[PDB]
């Protein structure tokens, strides 16, 4: 299952 | 048992799960702001905003919120998303409400002093550089950016060097005005929560907060939906040793009927390592034929993005750009997907892709902030969550047609954006590879 | 052991079968073997990995790919894995599935194939994953330091096999290990969210007639010796940084110990590092991280297990600052009990306090980590501490306590089973001259100790 593009 | 719901009168959902055995727990507040809710000029201010989010509020100094989740215990984190903002923390059951208090201080009553935001625009910049090291990163940054053509979801989260240097400290405050709204937010919690207690405080630290003059459920449709542009952008770069494409088709979105049955053909073609192999006792005739005489690539990974009105669905390749012959390996992704489209894929992979999936989708939610991840999302982009127990039904219930059906849906006759960085010399554009595909 | 619904009970062949929590939304299992490097010996030096890599391959009533198979449909979460202490077989699956993958892992557990093939393919396997393992300074360092600790003893004998001894380790040699160690009294079975009830039905039907080869007790006592050692600077790579490292410590306390709880605190309340909550406030951040930046990691650490353990500081740095990491951490310790005018604080005890609590509740919270909190506990003292009392052991700690067992350890004045020394344990990677007279600078500060 692909994760989801975040950026902190 | 089961997740708890309740609505505040500006709109604000809190959502809960209770864990029984547990003495700590984890709270977060997801907004459905996100890079997507920006412009072109403000493309990079929701990350922005976030980073300053911690660095002082009109009760709490910088170090002052630092200092007092250390000395409780607990933790705060928070990240942006193309759809989200979302700010949590993780902490004892005693500090749940000191925790949900901080939370709203930090996510509205921001200082957002000019000199710090000017102290950051350095951070950000440093922050950037890096991702431009992730070329996977990289690589999907662009795909997006062609295949939603000038639009929210085309563009990335960080923002343009450009909007870094220039966001002004009005940008920020304007992006809190438009977005942070009751009706537009999600209180999530699981762990040792009382729902109720968790209603009141909700209450207490965010009723101050403007309702949407036009307020829409949180699941209903943005306005117009995105659309799938078919294009290509190849990325010439003879340094890289490795050459990086991406190929898509639009997908399936969150509340899409058929949005299982997208993750479950994405498991059936799964994953390859030229070194590890599939992870899986038996491999697909794509896995073996990438590894047969010398290798045909690096690696290859399936994935499948979505967003409330959309999604990407499709094949990351990797390839030694010295070695490689792209065109070899893309042919034999083009040749596995229409073995799926043709139906000849046994009952026996088709069990196994479920299995797989129902233990990434299910098994994975372990601890209180996995779970929180679940009810946050869900509800946030959705409007609701489907518990374990129902998602497990979902996964179930696919059927082997179900996935042939929804293979010649949507990679039969349909547009494909693609993405090549590196050696690009050997990559084929996208009208060779739908031809291919719908051939 | 009283709301964790921990229920323990014994299979007339001595497998302690134990349970906790209650129904959820999947299951967590494993069977814990007391077993691993501590007690390999010379003898049967790398066979503890060997078996664990071997794991879940073929076996005498399933087939090798028959196996797999089934394990990737049962969702394909499980693992083997092994350490100076233990051997575990563990997974979390769906609830209707506990049975099941039970039933394998008794198959693996008791009845392994070990074919000529399947060892092969390991050992050679095994030879790529030692050559890997010497490059990561996070592993080497900690593996020199226990073999220095021990003088290579049971918790020193080597846990990375040696390269060369890896092609001499033969069936005969595995099968050696097994019948010392996989017999039931040496097992337990865990559950976690499945009834104790059902977990007898289960445990007896496969684990049942298990019977007991009944060899040799050959479980030495852990004797800590101090020393040093320096293995050579690593080789200049890219565009990253040369580092020298060095790690300092002293005899600890073993896992149930009574003052483990301080130590532990004390560990949070050193604690270092390279969103808030993240322990920037922890003394190792303020006196060390933030006053030097020639340093670029400073951390607290703390093993521990059934009968000794080591305690100490851990030092990474710019070459040209070696001759001052050991002065900068004797300091630290120093700090912590013998510096009148750096007395540990209410604040600091109490914020590690608080952050120690975090930490373990909030690992808890994971089903796969309760089990096998669950699982090693019995394994060690037959009995769950139940999470209440652990609470409050932690929470009656002032002041003085952190203080007291800092100076116990620090002064070389622990006494364990083994009665082991009180020599500090320095182990360092960079050049030997650089780091200077370690001796010396420890001595000047009082740490260790010279008499019995
Ligand atoms: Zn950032």
């Amino acid at each position: 299952l692909s994760r989801v593009a975040k950026r902190a | 048992p089961g997740t708890r719901t309740s609505k505040l009168p500006n709109g604000l959902t809190i959502a809960t799960e209770y864990i029984p055995n547990t003495s700590s727990a984890t709270v977060g507040i997801f907004v459905d702001a996100g890079s997507r809710a920006e412009n072109v000029k403000n493309n990079g201010t929701a990350h922005f905003l976030q980073h300053l989010a911690f660095k002082g509020t009109q009760n709490r100094p910088q170090q002052g919120i630092e200092l007092e989740i250390e000395n409780i215990g607990s933790h705060l984190n928070a990240y942006t998303s193309r759809e989200n903002t979302v700010y949590y923390a993780k902490s004892l059951q005693e500090d749940i409400p000191k925790a949900v208090d901080i939370l709203s201080d930090i996510l509205t009553k921001s200082v957002l002093d000019n000199s710090a935001i000017e102290r950051e625009r350095d951070v950000i910049i440093r922050e950037s550089e890096e991702v431009d090291k992730m070329y996977d990163e990289v690589v999907f940054d662009h795909l997006h950016e062609i295949t939603y053509k000038d639009q929210p979801l085309g563009r990335t989260i960080l923002g343009p060097i450009k909007n870094i240097k220039s966001i002004t400290r009005t940008d920020l405050k304007d992006y809190i005005t438009k977005n942070y709204k009751g009706d537009r937010m999600v209180l999530a919690g699981a762990g040792a929560v009382d729902h109720e207690k968790l209603v009141q405080y909700a209450q207490k630290y965010f009723g101050h907060v403007p309702k949407s003059e036009s307020p829409v459920p949180l699941g209903s449709p943005r306005g117009p939906l995105p659309v799938f542009c078919r294009g290509e952008r190849f990325i010439k770069e003879n340094t890289l040793p490795t050459t990086h494409i991406a190929i898509a088709l639009e997908g399936v979105s969150w509340s899409a009927p058929d949005y299982f049955v997208a993750l479950a053909t994405q498991a059936i073609v799964g994953n390859w390592d030229r070194a590890i192999g599939t992870g899986t006792n038996s491999p697909s005739p794509l896995a073996v034929a990438a590894s047969q005489n010398g290798s045909l690539a690096n690696s290859y990974m399936s994935f499948s993005t979505s967003y409330a009105d959309s999604g990407l669905w499709g094949m990351y390749i990797v390839t030694d750009s010295n070695e490689h012959n792209v065109r070899l390996i893309v042919n034999e992704i083009l040749k596995e997907w229409k073995r799926i489209k043709s139906g000849k894929i046994s009952d026996a992979e088709v069990n196994r892709a479920k299995a797989q999936l129902k233990a990434a989708l299910l098994l994975s939610l372990d601890g209180s902030t996995a779970i929180v991840e679940d009810i946050g999302r869900q509800v946030v982009t959705t409007g609701k969550r489907l518990s374990p127990e129902e998602v497990f039904e979902q996964v179930d219930k696919i059927t082997k047609d179900d996935i042939i059906m929804w293979a010649n849906y949507r990679l039969q006759n349909k547009p494909v954006s693609m993405v090549a960085l590196g050696n690009t010399s050997t990559v084929p554009n996208v009208s060779y590879i739908e031809e291919k595909l719908n051939q | 052991a009283r709301t964790d619904n921990f229920k323990l009970s014994s299979l007339a062949n001595g497998l302690k079968v134990a349970t906790s929590n209650t129904p959820g939304h999947f299951s967590a299992l494993g069977l814990y073997i007391d077993a691993g490097s501590r007690f390999e010996g010379r003898n049967l030096k790398g066979c503890t990995h060997i078996l664990d890599r071997l794991a879940f391959k073929s076996t005498e009533h399933v087939e090798g790919r028959a196996m797999a198979e089934t394990l990737e449909l049962l969702g394909g979460n499980y693992q083997c894995t092994s350490s100076r202490e233990n051997l575990m077989y563990q997974a979390s699956v769906f609830n209707q599935d506990v049975g099941k993958m039970l039933q394998l892992m008794s198959e693996t557990v008791r009845f392994p194939k070990i074919t000529e093939q399947e060892l092969q393919e390991q050992k050679l396997s095994a030879e790529y994953e030692i050559d890997e393992v010497w490059m990561k300074p996070e592993l080497v360092l900690p593996e020199l330091l226990h073999t220095a600790a021990y003088s290579g003893e049971t918790l020193g004998s080597p846990l990375i096999c040696p390269r060369g001894l890896i092609p001499s380790i033969s069936k005969y040699y595995l099968l050696d290990y097994r019948n010392k160690f996989y017999t039931p009294e040496n097992t337990v079975a865990a559950f976690v969210g499945v009834p104790h009830e059902k977990a007898l039905e289960l445990t007896g039907k496969y684990l049942g007639d298990w019977q007991s080869t009944h060899p040799p007790i050959t479980k030495k006592v852990a004797q800590y010796t101090g020393g040093e050692s320096c293995i050579p600077p690593a080789p200049v790579f890219g565009n990253l940084p040369e580092l020298f490292h060095i790690q300092i410590g002293f005899e600890g306390l073993p896992i149930d110990h009574p003052d483990i709880y301080a130590l532990a605190t004390l560990q949070t309340l050193l604690g270092g590092g390279g969103g808030p909550g993240k322990g920037m406030y922890s003394r190792l951040y303020t006196h060390v991280l933030n006053q030097y930046y020639f340093v670029e990691n400073c951390v607290a650490f703390n093993h521990s297990y059934s009968d000794s353990g080591i305690f100490g500081i851990s030092l990474s740095c710019i070459p040209q600052a070696a001759p001052q990491a050991v002065e900068v951490i004797a300091q630290q310790m120093y700090n912590t009990f013998a510096n009148k005018d750096l007395r540990l604080t209410e604040d600091e005890v109490s914020r590690a306090k608080n952050q120690l609590k975090s930490s373990l509740l909030m690992n808890l919270e994971s089903k796969l980590v309760e089990l096998e909190d669950m699982g090693r506990q019995v394994l060690m003292h037959g009995r769950k501490i139940p999470v209440n009392e652990m609470i409050s052991k932690i929470e009656d700690l002032k002041p003085d306590d952190i203080s007291r067992v800092a100076e116990m350890i620090f002064t070389g004045n622990v006494n364990n089973a083994g009665n082991g020394k009180g020599r500090a344990t320095v182990v360092m990677q960079g050049d030997r001259g650089s780091f200077g007279d370690v001796e010396n600078v420890l001595k000047a500060y009082g740490l260790g100790n010279s008499s019995s």
